[PDB]
């Protein structure tokens, strides 16, 4: 039921324990040096093994 | 209600997501302190 100006689809692969790092304001190897999500991130995170 | 009344200490102790909550607690408290002071000053100035 929503409209958006644009949607960005970011795809990558990480191991199991770093999926928790895909979240706003996180700390860790991913959220520090690989892929940092903004504190006010608006969107959906989808992953699967 | 915050973990500390010192703001730099909260900033140097917590990660930004939780420091935001603590700093919002301090901001609400201090803003209420100003509002109380200004309301009280307004009433006292009416008396004066």
């Amino acid at each position: 039921d929503l409209c958006f100006t644009n949607v960005y689809a970011d795809s990558f692969v990480i191991r199991g324990d770093e999926v928790r790092q895909i979240a706003p304001g996180q700390t860790g190897k991913i959220a520090d040096y690989n892929y940092k999500l903004p504190d006010d991130f608006t969107g959906c995170v989808i992953a699967w093994n | 209600g915050a973990i500390s009344s010192v703001l730099n200490d909260i900033l140097s102790r917590l990660d930004p997501p939780e420091a935001e909550v603590q700093i919002d607690r301090l901001i609400t408290g201090r803003l209420q302190s100003l509002q109380t002071y200004v309301t009280q000053q307004l009433i006292r100035a009416a008396e004066i």
